[PDB]
């Protein structure tokens, strides 16, 4: 897994790679990593993948509740606190890793959440084992004062390094940008650079070739 | 990690006699390779005429006398001031110990006085309230050393009669109070020269009909 | 279950003719740094009972706190609070040996030694040690820690048995404290040259004397000594 | 490892169990029942863990004749087998499981057929022909394999177990002791006392 | 000794042309001793189709589980629960186990009554849910499925061709793992009907 | 948990009845200080002089006196004291007076929210010196309490209030500890006019920076007579 | 970590530098380790990152329901609540905090708890791994009633060398100035504090 | 520790050692080791000395209980399964012991059951408990006949004791002999192992193992 | 232990303190830890005592041996013999060695041979447990070209603060000195540096 978090001028935006593994094996070719928390605070995952999903839901569940109480947007500080209260209680052993982002009334926010329940604010980020080769990717580019255009390149080519030069992470490339303006839009494979090539030859069984014992009609209604 | 438990050594003996008892302890005090106290009493009048000694670990013998004495206490409270005979301390003992079975008083205690007729008693207990009336009985540090010494001493143990070969057993007799205290002196001058942590001076209690004597001599220091 | 962090070292005691004296150095020890130089380890209770105390320091601070409103509590509806019904050395004693042995038996230990020292109202003596295990002893000197091993040896030369205590003077005593207060610096470790005293005495009262000093130490000989066995220059 | 054997034939089930109990070095019993009859028309054998094994199978006999005294009527060997499997698959995870295994054979009246019912003490259960539990299985399984047929007779399955039983004084490691059969089809439960020197 | 390997087992399920499968073995083992030839692991709530591996205690458990929950279901929503929605109760029944997991890894297929459109789904033992729309694997076999389907799976298979791929990958599958085998059934699910068949296979 | 129609609570207002019903106390605030006193009635010669102490300390720094049911005033420093030690506990600092004041302020309203409880039936009259200055108190039945210069609960109420209502005005410039001490005992006296079927045994405390350190404190022996003597000066 | 607080002339100043590290990575290399509990009250934080978060935002909480009904707490409380929260959950929290703030009656005041939960006041406090290589520093060259620029410069000093030292420190260094004028933050650049 | 009690024709032999001991230590020779429940039933103790005790100790409460609520002696198999009720809501724990109970009943006749805190309950006529058990087996297995005089089982009990004292190190001390008929328990006193070993070698001319 | 040498104008000082700890009981508190493995080439010893004296007596051999059969050994020379043993036999050996020398061509030199076995030439070293609370005070005090009484001044000052800190540490600090002039002893007692 590789997932990244690039604030620009006017907003800020996420990345994750596509593929889920299980130890070496690849399980899920196109995954989505990235998350709805509401509608314009999205997050992004790595460790246990059950961990992260349900940490996330969880939490959006109750900022929606909180929202439709107070009447107001729900605001990113507010994810960030019910994760990391959540987290911390659990003292490491659900393993989310999370990469949190979001625009609200109060400006544009990026955040990472720990398994423990620390939190850290920063311009960019990165986590999983794509980490390594995302940071040095965005080390090398980041600049303040990015344009929308500059910070969707900048956290592309950050999930790419991931997905070459790191083992875990593959396939291709989901994006969501927040601006202040208007609406969070989430572009589902932004990149599709790993396309399977045209197999070689057509395994299409001649019919009859498998051996049947017997054969039943199965009943669904009543 | 922290071990609940220590070993201030110390060394008790009980004798019963026809119409008297006797129970004695060392006052030395320890810990590793140090001294504590020379002169710390574990031989105490609990009144109704029984004395008691709880022998090893000093925090668990400590708290074991205290809950002895509150059991006396309230026996007579509850009971229009009944004297407690010495089985009935003796069997209340062993519960107090084996209310703590799965996190025990590391002692091994010893009760003396006079049973309903008055005879002498003595009984002795496990770490865990396991009992047993005896005519006497060593505890603690160098109970090994001295066990011996009063199985042959105060009951004749593999003593025959002279000039009958082996085939008549020297016959069991009572002994008087002198001739017990005479044993008890011996048997804790024997310790001393044996064993490091019995030293200092010897405190003997006697219980008759008459109530409770008290009797101290010096024991060597080294 | 827990480890101790932050650690004071001995605290070393006897008992004279007319009262009892108790010493403690000024030091917070941090595993083998010695972090923090000025630090109370001798606690006074009214004006008749000083409590001596080492091992853990965040222990130690929960027990200055327990034994203050040990003297509030003691004062509530109690116009004989400061007289009849003043708190005594073994009351103080009693309660500590309580919680001590309390806090072993729910296997979470206050990580200390404890020395009681102080006069009972009738003039008694009172001198009395209990520890993380709820043990507890007497003796005419007790000491805790490197104290037990070092200091004790010393205290004894003075008082051997309890006969000795009407023989033993103030000054006696209080010069036999200060010389193992300076071994104990030349041996342990985890010692510290500042310390504190206090006397408690039936006729004077509590005295209590901070900030002294170990002084007239041999150092000299230091010099003639080279190497570790063949070695000449 | 006690030996605890079940063998469904046309009209009946057979189950065959060892008569040892064995504590360290010494058999302290060489003549034990290790059944309980749950209904007239069910019946569950029983190895594992020492104390386990009867305090489970009594609990089990206790809420299967309750529910027949209050309904007036007997549970199917189908119906007994899953309340047994429910029991051990809550125990699995629980303070302390009950360490036990169990062959429950049965003849139902309503289907008028017999059956075998295996089940562990993780509360894994399959309806078999033939079952056991323990090493002993190792070796009935596969002679059972070869030897069995759909539609024996009540006196052929006793001459099927009477191989197992030869098969395992040959082979097993333990004396366990011989072993006490019993019989359940439409006319309930019954036992051929007389087994061992036979 | 490790849960998910005490019993063995596979389950296989493939998306064709306006249809689902799901296949699985039928030997239930006690570590090498084979024990059961007939422990089927897929089971049905309405026309929606659940497999499972892992430790067979739970595999009864959790099937006696969703049958009470979609009982319920169908009873208060007067409609019989789809695939996609079981999926979601089958994540969040795993997940609420989270510290003491059953030791399974289900597999979901079936077409959705209204919109027509086949899918599957798998989870790992704590409920994470496993998306992919070409195939999904579980048990002690995984590994040799995953090379059995990406090889011989192509998309929009005809029923009577999706047949033949998927028993090809289960058995094929089925024969380089120790603990699996003994036996294979396949249903070819349809929004109209749906084929159970038993399949022959080597018995070793 | 009942408002009469006139959104009064009338068990509450009972309660008030059983307080005006008590023996007479209160408190006067002093420059660097409060001072306070109280009326025991001397219900027989069998009574132990000096023995029967109404008024109670709070921590080390708080002064608390009360009329009415005697019970309900113990239980109520009761818990003010477990307020005051679980202040002390979690902030270090001993509890302000202010503090200490909402602290019981909110347990004896609580005790009007319920119909399965019975209001106080006392008012108390308390305070001390905290770290900015000198704060006198009383609490009602309801709960209700205000910061007082002075401060009158229980039969004599209504005497003794008029005696605090002129040395406030005839003391702009504020009174002084030691002054305050030998009031307080002629108020006491004064209000004794209310309930003389029974003789008296006359009881103060303070609290002052400068006569006391800001501890609560007994008066005893000399203080207390020339406190008695002043008192008994302005009566014949 | 190297974090430090420091009593001076007109109050008392913060430090620390903006290192956190899992292992041998940098996790964030700009981190802000100095934390404010009330406007006039902060914290340095070493050890768990978690446990030291945590805490904060709880005494930041029993501080503002404080003020609500109390008025603004001294410095010593605010080291009250962090020491009881420490000390009655040793066993399961790696918190190693400073407590400094500017009060009007007190002035500059510094607290430091350790790992066990024991209080101590002092006129400045050193910790974090970073801490053990100035100890001899610090010792040396801190001196009571310094001017403003002075403590800056004593900070600054004293953090470089910890810095130099010390693998988990580095990065910039963050100062929080805290007297009656108000609140101050100051920032330092590795090519300001490498050359000292 | 040996303890054994056999079933046979005049009714039941129990005999049991009296030897405690905490490692290579002899702690006693004079320990008790049966307990005298009511006239018509007994409880043997093997394992720990205060488990032992203790439990059997109540178990005598519990059974007097059931005579002042049923007014009637409670059944051995009733009696047996109290302790071994008891015994398994503690396992785990790490209690230890084995015991059995015996007596006469109208309803049952004469009864034993061998209980440990295992949990196991066993219905028998012939049992040795301890770590001397495969000793006393070994002399009353080979001896036994259900046709015993009440004389010669008794000597059969005490010869056992007598063999396991010999040969196991945690045994010894003397031997404690009932009889148990329709009538109840009759004691038959208390045999030195000291005296008794000396008397049998030379009277019935065995234990040639031995020196002198 | 807290040891130190340094380079000057004239040649090198070895200084250490005289402290020996076995737990928290000081076995020696007058120890000579300064070591002579040949006129003007001196060792100072850390870690296990015995690794330490079995070295330096290996060393001093090799040394005597060497000058026998080709005359003065460079202090080069010296610490590549211990290197040698200390590399060669890492497995078995804890020890941290400061090795320093005066010879005629090369001056004043020092080499620093830590657990590894490896080695370091530099201007001056410190090592052994006390060092660590001296890094921040000597990287910040140390000039090259100092003057004798300079240098004794900064290991005096140096190793008072290494005392004060570490508990191993303690006793009267030593030093010598190497120069064309020869060999000198000196000695510091705890009141002198102390009050410094
Ligand atoms: C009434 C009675 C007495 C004696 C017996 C025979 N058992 C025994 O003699 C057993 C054998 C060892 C054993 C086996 C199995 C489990 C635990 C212990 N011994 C026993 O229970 C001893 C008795 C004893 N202990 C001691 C001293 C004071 C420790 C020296 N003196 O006598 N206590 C223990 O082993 C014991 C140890 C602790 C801790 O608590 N109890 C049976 C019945
Ligand atoms: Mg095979
Ligand atoms: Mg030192």
């Amino acid at each position: 897994t590789t997932i990244v978090g690039v604030k620009f001028n006017n907003g800020v935006v996420i990345a994750a790679d596509t593929r889920s593994t299980q130890g070496p094996i690849v399980a899920d070719k196109n995954c989505a990593k990235l998350h709805r928390i509401s509608p314009k605070i999205w997050c992004a995952g790595a460790g246990t993948a059950a961990d992260t999903e349900a940490v996330t839901q969880l939490i959006g569940s109750n900022i929606e509740l909180h929202s439709l109480y107070t009447s107001r947007e729900p605001r990113v500080v507010s994810a960030l606190q019910m994760l990391k209260q959540h987290l911390f209680k659990y003292q490491g052993h659900i393993g989310a890793y999370l990469i949190v982002a979001g625009v609200d009334p109060t400006g544009s926010h990026l955040f990472s959440i720990h398994a423990h329940g620390s939190t850290d604010v920063g311009y960019y980020l990165s986590l999983g084992s794509g980490s390594l080769a995302a940071m040095a990717v965005l080390e090398s580019h980041w600049k303040q004062d990015l344009t929308k255009e500059e910070a969707i390149k900048l956290a592309s080519d950050a999930i790419q390094a991931g997905i070459w030069n790191d083992l875990g992470s593959g396939s291709n490339v989901d994006v969501c940008v927040m601006e202040i303006g208007k609406d969070a839009e989430y572009l589902r494979n932004y990149l599709t650079p790993n396309v399977r090539e045209e197999k070689q030859k057509s395994y299409k069984f001649p019919r009859g070739t498998t051996a049947v014992l017997k054969e039943s009609i199965v009943n669904i209604c009543d | 990690q922290f071990n609940p438990y220590g070993d201030n050594g110390g060394t008790i003996l009980g004798i019963a006699g026809e119409d008297f008892a006797v129970l004695a302890g060392d006052t030395r005090n320890i810990t590793d390779y140090s001294i504590n106290s020379r002169y710390e009493p574990k031989v105490f009048d609990c009144g109704d005429n029984i004395v008691m000694s709880a022998n090893g670990f000093a925090a668990d013998g400590d708290a074991l006398v205290k809950r002895f004495k509150n059991s006396v206490k309230w026996y007579h409270f509850d009971h229009n001031d009944k004297k407690l005979s010495i089985n009935s301390a003796a069997r209340n003992i062993q519960h107090l110990l084996y209310g703590k079975r799965f996190f025990p008083y590391y002692v091994h205690t010893i009760i003396a006085g006079l049973d309903e007729d008055g005879k002498g008693a003595v009984y002795s207990f496990d770490p865990v309230g396991s009992y047993e009336r005896e005519q006497c009985r060593a505890g603690g540090a160098a109970a090994s050393l001295i066990m011996p010494f009063l199985d042959n001493q105060v009951n004749f143990k593999n003593q025959y009669e002279p000039g009958t070969n082996g085939k008549v057993k020297k016959p069991l007799k009572y002994l008087s109070v002198e001739e017990v205290i005479k044993l008890v002196r011996d048997s804790f001058t024997s310790a001393t020269e044996r064993h490091i942590q019995v030293g200092d001076g010897l405190e003997i209690l006697i219980v008759t009909k008459d109530g409770v004597r008290k009797e101290f001599y010096e024991l060597k220091r080294d | 279950t827990q480890q101790p962090i932050v650690t004071g070292t001995s605290v070393i005691s006897m008992k004279y003719d007319n009262g009892v004296i108790i010493a403690a150095d000024n030091l917070g020890s941090y595993g083998s740094l010695l972090r923090f130089n000025g630090v109370e380890r001798l606690i006074p209770v009214g004006d008749n009972t000083v409590v001596g105390i080492s091992g853990d320091i965040s222990d130690m601070q929960h027990i200055e706190r327990l034994l203050k409103d040990l003297v509030t509590e003691n004062a509530y509806d109690n116009p004989l609070a400061d007289a009849e019904e003043a708190l005594e050395p073994s009351y103080i004693f009693e309660y500590l040996a309580t919680v001590m042995y309390q806090r072993r038996s729910k296997m979470n230990p206050l990580w200390n030694a404890i020395i009681v020292a102080g006069v009972q109202s009738n003039g008694d003596q009172f001198l009395r040690y209990v520890n993380l295990l709820g043990v507890t002893y007497s003796s005419p000197t007790l000491a805790t820690g490197f104290g037990a091993h070092m200091a004790n040896p010393l205290l004894r030369k003075v008082v051997d048995r309890e006969s000795d205590i009407p023989k033993t003077t103030v000054q006696v005593a209080e010069e036999a404290i200060v010389n193992a207060m300076r071994v104990l610096y030349y041996r342990d470790a985890r010692s510290s040259r500042n310390f504190s005293l206090a006397i408690i005495d039936k006729n004077t009262g509590l005295t209590f004397k901070k900030n002294l000093q170990v002084e007239n130490m041999k150092w000299d000989f230091a010099k003639d000594i080279k190497g570790y066995g063949t070695q000449k220059i | 490892m006690d030996i605890i054997l079940g063998i469904r034939v046309q009209d009946s089930v057979i189950l065959a169990s060892s008569k040892a109990v064995t504590r360290g070095i010494s058999v302290l019993k060489d003549s034990d029942d290790k059944t309980r009859q749950l209904s007239p028309h069910t019946l569950m054998s029983f190895a594992g863990e020492a104390g386990d094994t009867v305090q489970f199978a009594e609990y089990i006999q206790a809420n299967i004749q309750l529910y027949s005294i209050r309904e007036d009527y007997e549970l199917s060997p189908q119906a007994v087998s899953s309340f047994v499997r429910q029991e051990l698959a809550k125990s699995i995870r629980s303070r302390r499981p009950y360490q036990v295994n169990v062959l429950i054979g049965g003849y139902d009246k309503k289907k008028n057929k017999p059956e075998l019912y295996q089940i562990d003490y993780l509360g894994t259960k399959v309806e078999l022909p033939y079952g056991a539990h323990g090493y002993s299985g190792f070796y009935t399984f596969s002679l059972l394999d070869h030897h069995y047929r759909p539609d024996m007779t009540t006196e052929e399955g006793l001459d099927l177990l009477k191989l197992c039983v030869q098969e395992l004084e040959k082979r097993m490691p333990m004396d366990f002791k011989g072993v006490i059969v019993k019989i359940v089809d439409k006319d309930g439960i019954r036992q051929v006392d007389d087994f061992q020197a036979q | 000794s490790d849960p998910s390997s005490i019993n063995g087992g596979i389950v296989v399920a493939m998306t064709g042309k306006d249809c689902v499968a799901i296949a699985c073995d039928l030997r239930l083992g006690s570590q090498s001793l084979g024990v059961s030839n007939k422990f089927e692991k897929i089971f049905h709530y309405g026309h929606v189709f659940l497999g499972i591996t892992g430790l067979a205690t739970d595999v009864t458990t959790l099937n006696e589980m969703f049958r009470y929950k979609t009982n319920l279901y169908k009873l208060k929503e007067e409609r019989a629960i789809e695939p996609e929605t079981f999926t979601q109760l089958v994540s969040s029944s795993l997940y609420e186990r989270r510290f003491g997991p059953y030791f399974v890894g289900p597999v979901v297929a079936g077409i959705n009554s209204k919109s027509g459109k086949p899918f599957i789904a798998g989870f790992d033992l704590i409920g994470c849910i496993d998306e992919a729309k070409d195939f999904i694997v579980s048990g002690t076999a995984s590994d040799q499925l995953f090379g059995m389907c990406e090889s011989l799976y192509e998309p929009n298979l005809e029923p009577e061709d999706l047949f033949e791929t998927i028993s090809q990958a289960l058995l094929n599958a089925a024969d380089r793992d120790a603990l699996s085998g003994w036996g294979a059934v396949v249903y070819i699910i349809k929004k109209d009907e749906v084929v159970k068949r038993y399949l022959k296979m080597r018995q070793d | 948990s009942v408002f009469s129609p006139d959104g009064r609570n009338f068990q509450v207002e009972y309660a008030v009845k059983a307080v005006e019903n008590g023996t007479t106390s209160i408190g006067i605030k002093c420059n660097d200080g409060v001072v306070f006193a109280v009326e025991k009635l001397i219900t027989s010669k069998l009574l132990v002089p000096q023995k029967n102490v109404k008024i109670q300390v709070v921590d080390r720094h708080i002064g608390c006196v009360y009329s009415g049911l005697i019970p309900d005033g113990r239980h109520l420093v009761n818990r003010g004291r477990e307020e005051a030690a679980s202040f002390k506990k979690l902030y270090k600092t001993p509890i302000p007076i202010p503090a200490f004041a909402d602290r019981l302020g909110q347990y004896v309203q609580a005790h009007t929210l319920y119909n399965s409880v019975r209001p106080f039936g006392v008012s108390t009259i308390f305070g001390g010196v905290d770290k900015n200055g000198a704060h006198l108190y009383m609490l009602e039945p309801s709960g209700s309490y205000w910061g007082y210069k002075g401060a009158a609960t229980g039969k004599g109420r209504q005497s003794a209030k008029a005696e605090l209502e002129k040395l406030v005005d005839h003391h702009p410039e504020g009174l002084s500890a030691r002054e305050a001490v030998k009031q307080a005992a002629k108020i006491i006296y004064l209000a004794h006019e209310d309930n003389k079927e029974k003789d008296f045994e006359l009881e103060i405390s303070w609290c002052s920076l400068s006569e006391t350190n800001g501890l609560h404190k007994f008066v005893k022996g000399d203080l207390l007579q020339e406190a008695i003597d002043f008192a008994q000066k302005e009566i014949n | 970590t190297s974090i430090m607080a420091v009593t001076f002339k007109d109050g008392v100043i913060l430090g620390a530098d903006s290192r956190t590290t899992t292992g041998a990575y940098i996790a964030n290399r700009v981190t802000d380790k100095l934390t404010r509990v009330h406007d006039k009250i902060w914290c340095c934080r070493s050890g768990s990152a978690a446990d030291t978060q945590a805490i904060a935002d709880i005494v930041q909480y029993h501080l503002e329901l404080y003020t609500s009904q109390y008025g603004t707490p001294s410095t010593e409380t605010a080291a009250s609540v962090f020491k009881e929260l420490c000390y009655e959950n040793k066993d399961n929290l790696t918190a190693g905090i400073i407590v400094a703030g500017y009060d009007d009656k007190n002035k500059g005041e510094v607290y430091t708890i350790p790992l066990g939960g024991s209080v101590h006041k002092l006129p400045y406090a050193i910790a974090g791994s970073g801490s053990t290589f100035i100890y001899g520093y610090c010792d040396k060259n801190f001196r009571e009633n310094m001017s403003k620029e002075e403590t800056v410069d004593f900070i600054k000093h004293s953090l470089s060398q910890a810095i130099k030292w010390d693998g988990s420190s580095g990065g910039v260094i963050r100062m929080v100035v805290l007297t009656a004028a108000g609140v101050e933050r100051l920032i330092f650049y590795p090519d300001e504090y490498e050359q000292l | 520790t040996t303890t054994l009690a056999f079933r046979f024709q005049g009714g039941i032999i129990v005999a049991v050692d009296s030897r405690a001991t905490a490692g290579n230590w002899v702690a006693s020779q004079t320990v008790k080791k049966v307990i005298e429940i009511n006239p018509f039933l007994l409880g043997t103790m093997a394992g720990g000395a205060a488990d032992c005790q203790f439990w059997e100790t109540w178990l005598g409460s519990q059974c007097r209980l059931h005579e002042l609520r049923e007014k009637e002696r409670i059944s051995v198999a009733a009696a047996s399964k109290i302790l071994s009720n008891l015994v398994y809501q503690y396992k785990g724990a790490g209690l230890s012991m084995g015991t059995m109970i015996c007596g006469y009943t109208r309803k049952e006749g004469p009864t034993i059951y061998y209980v440990d805190s295992d949990g196991t309950r066993l219905k028998g006529d012939i049992f040795c408990v301890g770590s001397g058990q495969t000793f006393a087996y070994g002399v009353l297995d080979s001896n036994y006949k259900w046709d015993l005089s009440v004389e010669d089982a008794l000597y059969l009990g005490k010869r056992s004791i007598l063999a396991a004292a010999h040969r196991d190190a945690y045994s010894g001390g003397s031997v404690n002999l009932y009889h148990v008929t329709e009538d109840g328990w009759i004691y038959h006193g208390n045999h030195d192992v000291g005296e008794l070993f000396w008397k049998v070698k030379e009277e019935e001319g065995s234990f040639n193992n031995v020196i002198g």
